[PDB]
């Protein structure tokens, strides 16, 4: 049993080790929310108030 | 808004009533009418002695800022 665990064990070890990743396009959200008061102034003166 | 032709009062002080203007028209009459006795000799450059006042009054106090 512990002699046939070995291409087993060693897929519980790989998941836990960190892996590397590639990217490919991503997203940039812009968005502005505010008002402008002139407290208205006052003238002157005137006163009331 | 305001405007920007004006906004300095110099013009106003310079071409007014309490300026130089009235100065330099009182003194061109006698300058012309009191020596003009020698060809002519006559009393008819007399009614000018009193539309001094006046002119400068009818055309400054139109506006008046
Ligand atoms: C009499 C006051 O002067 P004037 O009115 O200029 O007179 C007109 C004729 O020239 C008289 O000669």
């Amino acid at each position: 049993v512990v002699d046939w665990l070995l291409p087993v064990g060693n897929m519980l070890e790989g998941l836990t080790a960190p892996v590397g990743c590639s990217y490919m396009s991503g997203t940039v959200t812009d968005v502005i929310t505010g008002e402008s008061i002139i407290s208205v102034d006052a003238p002157y003166g005137w006163t009331v108030e | 808004q305001d405007l920007m032709a004006s906004g300095n009062t110099t013009v106003k002080a310079t071409f007014g009533k309490d300026s130089s203007v009235v100065k330099w028209v009182v003194l061109a009459e006698v300058l012309v009418g009191a020596v003009m006795y020698m060809m002519t000799k006559n009393v008819k450059f007399l009614a000018g002695f009193a539309i001094i006042s006046v002119f400068i009054a009818v055309g400054m106090a139109v506006v008046g800022l």
